[PDB]
C-alpha cells in the first residue's frame, strides 16, 4: 500500500539495496509533514458523518433528478447507500492522511470504482459534485490550519481526478 | 507491504471505522529519528555484520566447512552469506517501515520450504540470524565492543538517551524473532 | 541518479501516476535534510585535499608494503595515483551529499570498481583503510554538527561496504 | 534522470572538481515549499486541465472533429485526451525535479517523429500545449478566472506572496516551452 | 560438469542428435591426451601435501605483512586455514587433470570465490603468488613429463586468471 | 551431467580427496576405442533399431493399434516413435559418457509419473527397450541376424576379439535396464 | 558448419570463456583421426563418378518402375537429375570427411530434403538404396583401410537415417 | 562459423567439385600440435595481456583518465578491459580454428559503427589491440622479456625449433590486424 516509506523500500528492494541515504531523507519527510495530515485526520475523523452528509446533501441538490422514480436515489435503500458511498470516500481519505500516501484511496476506492458504477448504472456525476463540494467548502484557518486543508483538499482532488 | 500506519489503517477497516486512536502512531513520529538511526546503525555495518555473523556460525560448527558440510565448496559459502545479507536487508526493511509484512512476505514466506528441498541447515542458519540479532542490538545501543569489533569497530554517534532506544532494540530483535521462528 | 526525487518520480512514472501525496512529503525530506548534508558537503569541499591526504597517508602507514618494488604505491606515478584514488571517493561523496543521494558514489565510483582493481592487482585493503580512517577521524561539534558528521560518516560507510 | 542538484554535479564533475557554488541550490531549498505547491497545483487540476485544453484545440479547429480529423473518430480522441496529459505529467515531473531531464528522455525524444509518421498535425498539438501552459501559470499563481473554469473553479490556498511565485511560473512555463519546441 | 564428452554431449542433445562423427572424434582426443593430464593426476595425488606446503610457503614470504595481528596469515588457525585453502586448489586441479576439463576447479574452487574473499577480507595477491609459485616450481622431467607439465601448468594458469 | 571420470571425483569429492585409483579409469581409456564403436554401432544403426522394436512391440500386441490403442491414431504411432528414439538416443549418450546421470536427469526423471498422467502404458513402452536392448546388444557385437534384419542387414566391420566387448553390451544393457526400472 | 572445433568453439563462447583444457583434447581428437577419415575423402575424392554411378544403377536395379511413364527416372531428364542426386549425396560426405564432422551434409543436404522430395513426388526409397549400396559395397583393405572404411560408412549410414 | 576445413569445403561447393588438393590441409594437421601450444600460450596469459595492454594504451594517453576521458569513470575503465578481453579471447576463437569467421561473424561486424555511437576512441582503440599483438607473438613464440613483464613472466615450455613456430605467428598477427582494419 503506497506511502512515502513503502515506495521507497520497494524501489530499494528492486535493486537489492539496503537502506541509503535518500530513503532515510524521504521518511524524514513523512516526520515533517505528518503534523498536518494528521490535523487533517483528526479532524475528519470526529467529524465524517457531518461532513459526508453536507456532501451528499450538495450532490443530491445538484441533481434532483436523481429523486424520480427509477433513479439512483430514488428509494430509502439508495438514499442510503448514496450516502453511504460518500461516507466511504471521506473515510478512505482519512486514511490516506493518516498513512501520508494515496494507497488506501488507490486500493479499496478507486480500483474497480468504473466498472462497479458502470454495472449498476450509477452515475459519475453525483460523486464528483459530492467530492467537488467537500473540496471547496473547507476554509483556514477556520477548520483547520492552513496546511492541514492543503492536505485535505489535495485528497479530495486526486479522487475528482480519478473518476474525471 | 504495509507499514506502521496502513497496518493501523487495515485494523480500521475490519469494523469499517475510522483511525481515532492516534496515540501509538504520533508517539511513532515523535521517535521518528531514532528510527532513522537505527536503521543507519544496521546499514552502515551491514557488511561487517554478514561476514562476522557466518564466520560465527562456522566457528561455532567446523561441520559447515568440511567435506557433506553446507559452506563447502567456495560456492556454497558465497550463497550462505548472500542469504545472510538477504535476510538482515529484508529485517532492515522491517525496521525502517514499522511492520513485518515485507519481511514476512517477500523473505520468510516459503524459505523454510526452500531450505528444505536445498538441505539448508536450520540449526546453523538460526545461529547466523542470532548473531545478527545481537550485533544490531548493539548497534542501535551504539554500544558495540572491541572485543567483537576489533579493528572494524563503529561508533554511531547518536544523541545519548538512557534507555538507549529500549524499544527499538526490542523491535529490531522481534524481527529477527520472525526469521527464526519462520525457519524453526 | 539516484536521488530523493528520482526515486519517486521513476516509482510514479512505472505508474501512469501524477505526483501525488507521498512523493512531495519525500522532498520536504530533502528540505529538512538538505542543511546537515549540505554543511558537510561545504565542509568537505573547502577540505578535501586534507582530508583525502591523510586518509591516504593512513592506508600506507597501515600497509608499508605497498612501498616494496613492484607493489602499489612502489613508484612516484603509483603513489600519485592512489592519493588521487582517495580523493576521487570523497569527491564523489562531496557530489552524494550535495545530491542526498548515492547516485554519484553508485555510478562514478562503484559501477566497476571490483573488476579495475582486480584487473590491475590492486588490494582493495588499502582503499577500504582509507576510508575506514576518514569514517573514524571526524568528531562534533569540532569538525561540524553531529547531524553533518552523521551524513558524511553514512557514505564512507556506504563506500566502505561497497568494497567489503 | 537527473534533478537540479545532480545536474550542477554532472557539471562539476566536467572538471572533476567540488561543488563550491552553493548559491542557486540553497536558493532551490528555500523555495521548496513553493514548489510543492506549485507542482499540487498543476497535478489538482490535472484532468480540467486537460479537458479544457482538448476542448480549446478543437473549438479552434472543428477540422479535428469532422472527417478525416485527427480528433474523429472516438479512439482518436480518446488518444488525444490521453496525449494531453502524458505529456503534462512529465511536465510535472520536471517541475518537481527542478531539471527538464526527465521530460525530455521519457516523453520528448522523438515524439515529433512519432507524430509526423502518425498525422498528428504539429499545430494543433501545440495550441492544446500552449492552452495546458496558461492554465499552469494561473494555477501556480492561484489566479485563475472564473470566465475559463466556470463551475469548475479551484483555488488552492497557498500562503500568497507579491510576485506570486514568478520564478517558478517562468519554469514551468520554459518546460511547455521545450515541449513546443520539440514539436516544432 | 565440464570435460570433453559433457560438452559434445550436452551439444548434442540441445539439437535433438545421436553422437555423431565430431563427438566421437573430439572423445578420441580424450584418450590421446589422457597419458599426460593422468600422469600429472597420480603425481599429484601423490606428492600433493608437499606441493601445497611449498606454494603455501612462497606466498607468505612474499607478504609477510599477513603476520601481522588482524592480518589474514596472523593466528594458528588462520595459518592452517590458508594453507587449506592453497591444498584445496591442489585437489581441485587434480580432479580437473582426470576428468580433463576445467569442470570441478569451476564448480567448486572458482565459483563465488570472489565473494567470500571480499566478504572475509581476504587479499587475492598471496593466492594468486602460491599458485604462480606452483606454476614456475615444475620442470620436466625430474617432476614428470613436459606433456604432463604442460596439462599441470594449464590449470594453475586457469586458476590464476580466475583470480586476476 | 557427469561421465566415468568425473563420477569418481565426485565420490573422492565426498570425503574431499583426491583420487587415488585410477586403474578402473585406465581401463576406460583402453578400451577407449572399443566404446567410440559401440556408440557408433547403435547410432549409426538408430533409425532401423527402433521402428524394429516398434514395429515389434506392436506385432507382439495388436490391442496397441485396434480401437482405443496408444498407438491409434496417426498422432499417437509417430510420438510413440519419437520416445523409442529419445529414449535410444539419451541411452547412447549414457554409453558415450560412461555414466548414466545424463540418461537419468534429462529423459527418466520424471518419465514414468508422465506417462502414467498420459496413460501412455509402460508395459508396452518396457518391451519397445528389451527389443532395443537386444539390437543395441547385437550391433556391439556386430553380429545381427538376417533373420532379424532382412534386407537392412548392417555390417560393422570392427576389429575382432574373442569376447567381442562383452563388458561394453553389459554396460549398454545396464542402460536399458536403468530405463525399465524407471518405467515400473 | 559443425566440426570437432566449432562445437566446442560455440560452446566456450556461449560461456565467454577462453579456450581450455578440454577444447585443446578434443581437437587432438581431430588430429589423430584425421588420417582416417582423409583417406576416405581422397578415395572418394579420386573416384566419386564410379561409386555414384553403380550405386544410381542399383537403385534403378531395386525399382524398375522409375524408369515407367510418368516416374522419376522416365525421362532424359530425370535419370540425369537423379544421377546427380545420388553425386550430390556423395559429394557432400566427401566434404563432410574432410571437416570431420556431419555439417556439410547437416546444412546442404538433410536440410530442406523432405520438403522437397514431398513437393516433386519423389520417392525416397530410392535414394536410401542408393546410398545402402555405397554403405554395402566397400570392403577394407581392397578399397581402404578398416578405419577409413567406418568413417566413410559412418556419413553414409548418417545420411541413410536422416531419410528413415 | 568455419574453421580452415570448412572454408576449404565452402569454396570448392562453389564450383561444386570435391575437395581435391588436401596439401594445405595435411600441412594444417601437421601443425597441429603446435596450434595447440599457441592457443595455450595465448589463454594461459590472457589476464596478463589484457591488463598489461590496457595499461599501456593509458600510459601512452593520459587523456583516456582525466575528465572527459573514455576510460573516465571506473565504470568506462571496466568496460575498456572487458572489451579488450572480449576481443582477444575471439581472437583466441580463430586461431584455434584457423579462420577468421568466428572473430567477424561475431565479434568484428558492426563494431566500428557500435563505438563510433559510443564515442569510443578508435585511435586508442587500436594501440590497445597493437599491444595485445605484440604479446601475442613473444608469447606464442616462447619468448617474453622480463622487461615487460617483471614478476609475471611465463615460460610455456613447448619443444623448440629454429623458426619457433613463424607461421602460426603470422597467422596470429593477422587475427588481429583484422580487427584493427575493422575499427579503422
Ligand atoms: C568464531 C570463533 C567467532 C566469531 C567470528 C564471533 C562471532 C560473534 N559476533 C558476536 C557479536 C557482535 N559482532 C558485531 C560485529 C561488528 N561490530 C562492529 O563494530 C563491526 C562494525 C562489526 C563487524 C566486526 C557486533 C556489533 C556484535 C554485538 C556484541 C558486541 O558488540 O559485543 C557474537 C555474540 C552473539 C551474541 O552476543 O549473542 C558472536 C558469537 N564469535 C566467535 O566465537
Ligand atoms: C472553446 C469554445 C474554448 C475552450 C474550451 C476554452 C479553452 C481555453 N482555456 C483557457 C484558459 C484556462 N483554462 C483553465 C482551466 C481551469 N481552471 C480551473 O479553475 C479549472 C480547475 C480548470 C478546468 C476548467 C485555466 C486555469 C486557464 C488560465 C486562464 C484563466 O483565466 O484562468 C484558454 C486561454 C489560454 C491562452 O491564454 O492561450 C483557452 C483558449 N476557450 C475556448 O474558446
Ligand atoms: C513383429 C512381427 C516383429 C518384429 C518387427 C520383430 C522385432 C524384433 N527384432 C528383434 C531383434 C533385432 N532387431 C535388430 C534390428 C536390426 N538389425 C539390423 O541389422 C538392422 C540395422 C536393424 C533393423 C532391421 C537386431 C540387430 C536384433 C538382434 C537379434 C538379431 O538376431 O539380430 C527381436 C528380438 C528381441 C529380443 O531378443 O528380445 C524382435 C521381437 N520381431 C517380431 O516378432
Ligand atoms: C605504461 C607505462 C606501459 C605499459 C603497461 C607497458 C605496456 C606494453 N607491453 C608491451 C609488450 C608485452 N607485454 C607482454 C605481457 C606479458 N608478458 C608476460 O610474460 C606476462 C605473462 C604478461 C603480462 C606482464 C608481452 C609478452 C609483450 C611482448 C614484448 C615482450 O615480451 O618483450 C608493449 C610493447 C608493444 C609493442 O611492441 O608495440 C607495451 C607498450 N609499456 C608501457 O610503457
Ligand atoms: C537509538 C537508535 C540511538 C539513539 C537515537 C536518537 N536519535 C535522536 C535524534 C536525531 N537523530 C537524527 C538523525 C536521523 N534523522 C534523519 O532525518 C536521518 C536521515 C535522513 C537520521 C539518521 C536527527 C536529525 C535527530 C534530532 C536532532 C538531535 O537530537 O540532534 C535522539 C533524540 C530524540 C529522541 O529522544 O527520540 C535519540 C535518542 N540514541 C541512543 O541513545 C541510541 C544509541
Ligand atoms: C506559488 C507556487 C504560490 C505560493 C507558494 C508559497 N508556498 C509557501 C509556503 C509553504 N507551502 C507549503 C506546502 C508545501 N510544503 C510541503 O511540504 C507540501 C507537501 C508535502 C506542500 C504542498 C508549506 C509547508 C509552506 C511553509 C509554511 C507557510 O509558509 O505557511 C510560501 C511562503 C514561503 C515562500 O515565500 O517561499 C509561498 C509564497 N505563493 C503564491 O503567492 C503563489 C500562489
Ligand atoms: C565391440 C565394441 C566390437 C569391437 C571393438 C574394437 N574396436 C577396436 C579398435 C579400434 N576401433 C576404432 C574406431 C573408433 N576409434 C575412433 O577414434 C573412432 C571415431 C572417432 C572410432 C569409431 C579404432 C581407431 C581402433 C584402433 C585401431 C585398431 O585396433 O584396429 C578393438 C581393438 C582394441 C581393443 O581390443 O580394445 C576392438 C576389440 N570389436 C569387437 O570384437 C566387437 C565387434
Ligand atoms: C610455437 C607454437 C612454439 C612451439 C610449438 C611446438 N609444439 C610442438 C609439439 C607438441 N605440442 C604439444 C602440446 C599440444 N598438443 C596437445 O594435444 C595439447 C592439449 C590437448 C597441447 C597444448 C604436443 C602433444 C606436441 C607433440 C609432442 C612433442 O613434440 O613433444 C612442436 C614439435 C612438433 C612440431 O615441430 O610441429 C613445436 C615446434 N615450438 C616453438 O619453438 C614455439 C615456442
Ligand atoms: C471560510 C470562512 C469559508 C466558510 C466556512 C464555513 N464553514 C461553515 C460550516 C461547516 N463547514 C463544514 C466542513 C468542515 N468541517 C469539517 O469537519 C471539515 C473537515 C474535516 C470541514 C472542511 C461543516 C461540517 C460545517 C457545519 C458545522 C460547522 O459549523 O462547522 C460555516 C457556517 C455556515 C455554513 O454552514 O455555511 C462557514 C461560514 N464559509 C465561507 O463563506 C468561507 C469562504
Ligand atoms: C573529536 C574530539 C576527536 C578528534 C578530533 C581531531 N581532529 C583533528 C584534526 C583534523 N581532523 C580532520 C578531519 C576533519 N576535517 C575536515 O575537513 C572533515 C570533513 C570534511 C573532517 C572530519 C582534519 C583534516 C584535521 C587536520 C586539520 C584540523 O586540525 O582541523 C585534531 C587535531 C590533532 C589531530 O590532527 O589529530 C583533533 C583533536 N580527536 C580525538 O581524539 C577525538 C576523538
Ligand atoms: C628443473 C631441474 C628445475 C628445478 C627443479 C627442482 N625441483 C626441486 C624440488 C621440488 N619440486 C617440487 C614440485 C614438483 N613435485 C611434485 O610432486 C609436483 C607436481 C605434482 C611438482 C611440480 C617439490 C614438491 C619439491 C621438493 C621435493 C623434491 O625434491 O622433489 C628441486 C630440489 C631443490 C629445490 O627444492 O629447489 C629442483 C632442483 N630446479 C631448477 O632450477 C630447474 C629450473
Ligand atoms: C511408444 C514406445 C509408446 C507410446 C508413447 C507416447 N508418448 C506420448 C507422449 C509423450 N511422451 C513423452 C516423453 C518423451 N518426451 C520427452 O521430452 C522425453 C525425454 C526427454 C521423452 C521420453 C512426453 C513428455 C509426452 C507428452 C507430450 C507429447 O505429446 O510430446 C504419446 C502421445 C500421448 C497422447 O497424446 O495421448 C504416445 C502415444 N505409446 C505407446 O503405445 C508406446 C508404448
Ligand atoms: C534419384 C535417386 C531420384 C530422382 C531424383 C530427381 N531429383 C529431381 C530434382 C531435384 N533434386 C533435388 C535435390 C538435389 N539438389 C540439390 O541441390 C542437392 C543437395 C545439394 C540435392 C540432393 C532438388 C533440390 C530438385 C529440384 C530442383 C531441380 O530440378 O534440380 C528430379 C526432377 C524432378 C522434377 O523436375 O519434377 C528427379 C527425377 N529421380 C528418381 O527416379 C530417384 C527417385
Ligand atoms: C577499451 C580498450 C576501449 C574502450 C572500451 C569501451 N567500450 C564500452 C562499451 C561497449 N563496448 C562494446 C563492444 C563489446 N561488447 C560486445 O558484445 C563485443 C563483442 C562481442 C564487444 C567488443 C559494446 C557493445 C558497448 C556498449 C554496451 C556496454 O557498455 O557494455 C565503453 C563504455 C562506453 C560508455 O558507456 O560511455 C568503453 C569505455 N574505451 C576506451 O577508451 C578504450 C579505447
Amino acid at each position: 500500500m503506497k506511502s512515502v516509506v513503502t515506495t521507497v523500500i520497494a524501489a530499494a528492494d528492486a535493486a537489492g539495496r539496503f537502506p541509503s541515504s535518500s530513503d532515510l531523507e524521504s521518511v524524514q519527510g513523512s516526520i515533517q509533514r505528518s503534523a498536518a495530515r494528521l490535523e487533517a485526520a483528526e479532524k475528519l475523523a470526529g467529524n465524517i458523518d457531518a461532513v459526508a452528509q453536507e456532501a451528499y446533501n450538495a450532490c443530491i441538490q445538484k441533481y434532483p433528478y436523481l429523486n424520480n422514480s427509477g433513479e439512483a436515489n430514488s428509494t430509502d435503500t439508495f438514499k442510503a447507500k448514496c450516502l453511504r458511498d460518500v461516507k466511504h470516500y471521506m473515510r478512505l481519505i482519512q486514511y490516506s492522511l493518516v498513512v501520508g500516501g494515496t494507497g488506501p484511496l488507490d486500493e479499496w476506492g478507486i480500483a474497480g470504482q468504473r466498472e462497479v458504477y458502470r454495472a449498476l448504472g450509477l452515475p459519475t456525476a453525483p460523486y464528483v459534485e459530492a467530492l467537488s463540494f467537500a473540496r471547496n467548502r473547507g476554509c483556514a484557518p477556520r477548520d483547520m490550519s492552513a496546511q492541514a486543508l492543503t492536505e485535505y483538499n489535495a485528497l479530495l482532488d486526486y479522487a475528482i481526478n480519478s473518476l474525471s | 507491504m504495509l507499514d506502521a500506519f496502513s497496518r493501523a489503517v487495515v485494523q480500521a477497516d475490519a469494523s469499517t471505522s475510522v483511525v481515532a486512536d492516534m496515540g501509538a502512531l504520533k508517539q511513532f513520529i515523535a521517535e521518528g529519528n531514532r528510527r532513522l538511526d537505527a536503521v543507519n546503525a544496521i546499514a552502515s555495518n551491514a557488511s561487517c555484520m554478514v561476514s562476522d555473523a557466518v564466520a560465527g556460525m562456522i566457528c561455532e560448527n567446523q561441520g559447515l566447512i568440511q567435506a557433506g558440510g553446507n559452506c563447502y565448496p567456495n560456492r556454497r559459502m558465497a550463497a550462505c552469506l548472500r542469504d545472510a545479507e538477504i535476510i538482515l536487508r529484508y529485517v532492515t526493511y522491517a525496521l525502517l517501515a514499522g511492520d513485518a509484512s515485507v519481511l514476512d512476505d517477500r523473505c520468510l514466506n516459503g524459505l523454510k520450504e526452500t531450505y528444505a528441498a536445498l538441505g539448508v541447515p536450520t540449526t546453523s542458519t538460526v545461529r547466523a540470524v542470532q548473531i545478527m540479532k545481537a550485533q544490531a542490538a548493539a548497534h542501535i545501543k551504539d554500544t558495540p565492543s572491541e572485543a567483537r569489533a576489533g579493528g572494524k569497530l563503529r561508533k554511531m554517534g547518536s544523541p545519548v538517551v538512557e534507555d538507549r532506544c529500549a524499544s527499538l532494540v526490542a523491535e529490531a530483535s522481534s524481527y529477527f524473532d520472525r526469521v527464526i521462528s519462520a525457519l524453526s
